[PDB]
């Protein structure tokens, strides 16, 4: 049966999912994902002043742009050989934490939530609604909803009590964000070498005051979502199978330590570790790298199924890294984007999204590493590292301990996210909620550090720099949806090459030359069909719940 | 049972309205994401009809919609046929040049069963545009082409005016409505949409736009006109490094020549901003954006002339302010705890 | 069952704190009513300890107090008996001169348990101030005497520093903390109060104050340095009547020589203010208030000078910007739906 949905709504950008599904066996045979928008950032960025990168790259996406700006400012910092004042990177962390808090919350309860709301469940699984009404939520003591069916109704678009509330929560978290970065989603106060934000006791007062409100909100929302997700695991035994794949997770680190980070490629190994979200490839249940130089060098962009001509006969610009290592040709630093507009055909050429893969030195495999969301990839990597000791966040090895102190109306709370044993759709969505507590927890620590710098009197926020005539640069940063890299090249004082690679590019990619599936495809293929409808009226909610788990973002995906 | 006072409730001239939102233009979905930050009025305020007397609003926006895929597109395709007589067209993202192709597409939404062929944005436009009540531009991309109409771009894209004509009027006499910004300032768009819901209902006059088709009450005054760092400008005190609280014109701010209300209005609930909080204006709400502003972190040449200007009287007019501020930081003589009153009583 | 995170929670230096709020000064309680409007932090935020690691707060303020009459004054009397050590004394209103009496009183709060007479404000201060951990003046009345210490006032009243002495210190070393404003700006006070809660917990250095005992980070910069009409000031565009969107210095504004953050900060949640929304600044946060500012609606003497001078380069720079803005309202030429691309690619 040929069932396809395009454009897919309640995601960012124009996505299309075309599939072959076996009803009689309740299985998905094939699958093919496709974008329809190409803008060509790598193209028109060439020849521009390097200092303009973070402003321009921010427009890559309307929901995560601050991540590109940050990631871009990281790279220029490297290229220009400049380290911003310590208080400036605390400020940038506080900003990015708010970005997590905002994005995951608006997406979880207003975009993917609709997939779980009453109206949909009563159109997809009229039986499950009947089941849902009699299931009492295990944590009604913490979130006041008596039954899973009540929670579900609370998610109906615009009418649902919790639906309407999270809109409010997305506003004051954006306010928070704006205190640190000026405006959302495209920052105004971010620069290479520091920020323009004026550090005052007021600045951090207005942030902490709003943060405390987000913290208490999470004491309600963590249990609220565990109960709704634990339900589907109990309501439909085995549903774990939907949207699962091998543990092929990428995490390129998050918040950074001005105590250690000087933004040099060499020392990038070290302060790569000490990031308050430990970077690493996890595969699979096992963890390979503590080093970004390690993971950086192994990145390859393949092209088996994309509308480009490939840069075989295009001149390389970077042969070695700043530490002498060898650099590949299909690596972003040496990439050249030739846009080839052509008719769609799922036999070979059917998406503007390139096919990034990773290289295991041990095995010689080019696996389609994914983010999953990717708060899922993030949490998994950190738990293993056992390297982050923030108090609010603590890594044991088997898990990560998120602690939220007493607010005005609730007492303490701790949320230990244990490795899920599985990488599925639900556990992703489960992870997204847990990371919101992570962000809120982390943000509490950064506010401390910042206030020290302020009380110490060290309030310079910008360190002057000079644009080299010849330089390279790499930016590593975990976006909302997962791993984000920014590879910059400077020749004749201008941008010779610039390629941003957000998390979506991976997840939405098709199969490489080796033919390995696109991270949606493998997850949407292994996906069973626990649905209660046959093709005629069938809307296919189970595949949608799978793609939306990855938290797709097609502007990031094609750029 | 019909309560006296319902007589104050007058039915809108247009009972309902459909908002066809095309986000599949060349751009991010920043203007869609942005408007969910509004409060004056909020996006749920408008759908749930919090302000009575306005047309019933149906919002067809991909990012939020309940319908999916082919069912979501159904209202779009219906309007194309002329079946819908109450839709306003909102474009977000720039219009790609499809003539430079070809057997492919730069941007599209709705794969079509007509031939299994993806529709291009230019096809959608002049298919829906001449049947719409109004065409709204949401974001500097859709209005003027924006960042994606940059020098050296592959798509050769453009704004709604470029494509339709700067004198193009809808089938209801409404010129193109341009709400620029990157992204659109939340309240700005919701203020404009609300204004259109008022005009369509019959309660307001033709929306006052300017020569670039921008809402006059939002885009007339310049950024500098509303910037609080303008004091330090007059006193010839200019920031040497980013992070300083004084004027940053020498640091990249084009504020004196850009038409935007952010500094005066704030970004969200009075909180955000650009130069008023240390972020240089890069002119993101202008037609010339971004090419006529880069490199961003360079001083605008015009500023260089006016900055270097010698204001001789400067340091002494700065003196009496000091001298005057000193007489004002001391209490009158009759405030004391002495045995006798000395106020004048 | 203690979790690892508990190690992050530290016990405040001072376990609990009392705030004795004497409103019985020559005031109007506007400063009290004002802080209920705050949100950064809110009053109920402090009272419920929204921010961890701070001293438990017992707020004794008449306007909100559950306790009534004699039960409300209990902790006051007990603190003057030296039976309370961790209390902060806040005063709101002017301090009267009870030395020109006489039988009777200008102002009293509690009742003497022995003499059974009303207790005057000076008497309360002598018993409480030298025992207090800190003495905070809330409003211009309590800081500098304010509107009630006006020329010709019958009570001959004054502010804290006048009564207690400008170099007065508590028995914890803290100087008088003046928070000017009529009324105090809502978040201004809660931030000062919040800072003091941080200090007492040993989480922050001594409260930085200027020579007038005002918090530095709040009252250093003038009204003018934060006025979003400063723009029209630099370009020499002054309003001549009151509903006018430009500078209003010619109409009564003292902003250039008044130390206050209101226009920059907004009144409540960034919404209001004074000259920034068309209300002249009358210097209600200054020692000289109100006498050195009257009449209010007459332009300050120093203003006549300033405005005239900069009428020189006003015209040129204005036309420079108007012409430049013209160029910026024109799109780049490479935006069009022609058959061949002309972008550069
Ligand atoms: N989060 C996020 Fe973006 Ni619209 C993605 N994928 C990227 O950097
Ligand atoms: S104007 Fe800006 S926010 Fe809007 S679509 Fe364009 S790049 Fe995105
Ligand atoms: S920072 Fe910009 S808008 Fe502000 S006063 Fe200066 S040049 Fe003008
Ligand atoms: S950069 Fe300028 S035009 Fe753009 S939102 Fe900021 S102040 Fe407005
Ligand atoms: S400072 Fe003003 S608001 Fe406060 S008591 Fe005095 S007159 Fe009232
Ligand atoms: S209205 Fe007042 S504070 Fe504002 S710019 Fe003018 S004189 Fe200054
Ligand atoms: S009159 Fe002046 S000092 Fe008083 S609140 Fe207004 S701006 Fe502040």
């Amino acid at each position: 049966v040929e069932m396809n949905w395009d454009p897919i709504t309640r995601i960012v950008g124009s996505l299309g999912i075309y599939t072959k599904i076996d009803f009689e066996n309740r299985r998905v045979a094939e699958c093919y994902s496709t974008s329809s928008i190409f803008r060509g950032y790598s193209i028109f960025m060439k020849g521009k002043d390097p200092r303009d990168s973070h402003f321009i790259t921010s427009r890559i996406c309307g929901i995560c742009g601050d991540n590109h700006a940050t990631c871009s400012v990281y790279a220029q910092n490297m290229a220009y050989g400049v380290k911003p004042p310590p208080i400036a990177d605390w400020i940038i962390n506080l900003g990015e934490a708010a970005e997590y808090m905002f994005d995951h919350n608006i997406f979880q309860d207003n975009l993917v939530g609709v997939d779980f709301c009453e109206q949909m469940v009563r159109e997809t699984n009229p039986g499950v609604w009947e089941k849902a009404k009699t299931a009492e939520a295990p944590h009604a003591a913490e979130h006041g909803y008596r039954t899973i069916a009540d929670i579900m109704t609370a998610l109906n678009p615009f009418t649902g009590e919790f639906y309407r509330e999270t809109l409010l929560v997305s506003r004051y978290t954006r306010e928070m964000f704006c205190l640190m970065e000026g405006r959302h989603v495209h920052p105004s106060t971010l620069y290479p070498g520091g920020v323009g934000t004026v550090p005052t006791i007021q600045l951090f007062t207005d942030y902490i005051t709003r943060l405390m409100k987000y913290v208490e909100f999470m004491k309600k929302v963590v249990p609220l979502h565990d109960d709704l997700f634990d339900f589907f695991y109990e309501a439909l035994p085995g549903y774990e199978e939907v949207g699962r794949r091998r543990i092929l997770l990428g995490c390129w680190g998050s918040f950074q330590d001005p105590n250690v980070c000087d933004y040099n490629y060499r020392t990038m190994t070290k302060w790569g570790r000490g990031m308050f979200v430990t970077p690493g490839v996890v595969v699979d249940g096992e963890l390979l790298t503590t080093d970004l130089v390690d993971i950086n060098l192994n990145i390859r962009i393949l092209l088996g199924s994309s509308f480009y001509q490939d840069w075989d006969h295009e001149e390389t610009s970077v042969k070695n890294d700043p530490l002498g290592n060898a650099v590949d040709r299909k690596h972003p630093w040496n990439q050249t984007t030739l846009p080839r507009p052509q008719k769609r055909n799922f036999g070979g050429n059917y998406t503007w999204v390139m096919s990034p893969r990773w290289l295991d030195k041990r095995t010689g495999d080019h696996l389609a590493l994914d983010t999953g969301g990717g708060p899922i990839a993030r949490l998994w990597a950190t738990a293993l590292a056992g390297l982050v000791d923030i108090g609010y966040i603590k890594s044991t090895g088997h898990s990560v301990k998120i602690y939220l102190p007493r607010t005005a109306l609730k007492p303490e709370a701790e949320f230990e996210w244990k490795i899920p044993m599985w990488s599925n759709a639900i556990e992703r969505d489960r992870a997204r909620t847990y990371f919101q507590a992570y962000s809120a927890a982390a943000a509490l620590y950064f506010a401390e550090q910042a206030l020290a710098e302020l009380h110490a009197g060290r309030t310079r926020t910008f360190t002057d720099f000079k644009v080299p005539d010849e330089a390279i640069g790499c930016g590593f940063h975990e976006a909302v949806r997962g791993v984000l890299s920014h590879h910059l090249v400077i020749r004749d004082g201008k941008i010779a090459n610039y390629h941003p690679y957000p998390p979506t590019p991976w997840n939405a990619s098709p199969r490489d030359i080796y033919g390995t599936p696109g991270p949606y495809e493998d997850a949407v293929q292994n996906t069973p069909i626990f649905e209660e409808n046959g093709p005629e009226k069938f809307k296919g909610i189970d595949i949608m719940r799978a793609v939306r788990s990855f938290d797709p973002c097609l502007p990031c995906g094609v750029h | 049972a019909v309560p006296y006072g319902r007589k104050t409730q007058h039915t809108p001239a247009l009972k309902e309205v459909h908002i066809l939102w095309i986000t599949a233009g060349l751009g991010c979905d920043g203007d869609s994401v942005s408007i969910t930050a509004a409060s004056q009025p909020s996006v749920e305020d408008v759908v749930l009809g919090a302000i009575p007397g306005l047309p019933k609003v149906h919002l067809h926006n991909p990012v939020l919609a309940y319908e999916n895929g082919d069912e979501f597109m159904a209202p779009f395709h219906k309007a194309a046929r002329g079946e819908i007589d109450n839709f306003v067209l909102v474009l977000e993202g720039s219009i790609p040049n499809e003539r430079i192709n070809g057997e492919g597409y730069w941007a599209a939404m709705g794969t079509d069963p007509q031939t299994h062929q993806p529709i291009t944005i230019p096809e959608w436009l002049d298919r829906l545009a001449p049947k719409a009540l109004a065409v709204v531009g949401a974001g500097t991309c859709a209005t003027y082409g924006g960042i994606h109409a940059m020098e050296g771009n592959p798509t050769g894209c453009m704004g709604l005016a470029d494509y339709l004509g700067w004198q193009w009027k809808s089938r209801a006499g409404l010129p193109i409505v341009n709400v620029p910004g990157c992204p659109v300032q939340p309240d700005n768009f919701m203020e404009t949409l609300l204004y259109l819901l008022y005009q369509l209902a019959g309660l307001a006059p033709m929306i006052p736009l300017d020569e670039a088709l921008r809402p006059k009450w939002l885009f007339t005054r310049t950024v500098h006109d509303g910037c609080d760092r303008a004091g330090s400008y007059e006193q010839a005190i200019f920031a040497t490094e980013y992070g300083n609280p004084n004027c940053i014109v020498k640091l990249g701010c084009w504020g004196p020549v850009v038409q935007c209300n952010v500094p005066k209005r704030g970004w969200i609930a009075g909180v955000g901003g650009c130069p008023n909080v240390g972020g240089i204006c890069i002119g993101c709400t202008m037609p010339g954006f971004p090419d006529k502003f880069m490199p961003f972190m360079d001083a605008p040449p015009g500023a260089v002339l006016s900055s270097n200007l010698i204001k001789s009287y400067g340091p002494l007019i700065r003196s009496l302010r000091k001298l005057t501020k000193d007489t004002l930081n001391d209490e009158p003589k009759w405030r004391h705890n002495q045995p006798v009153l000395t106020t004048g009583y």
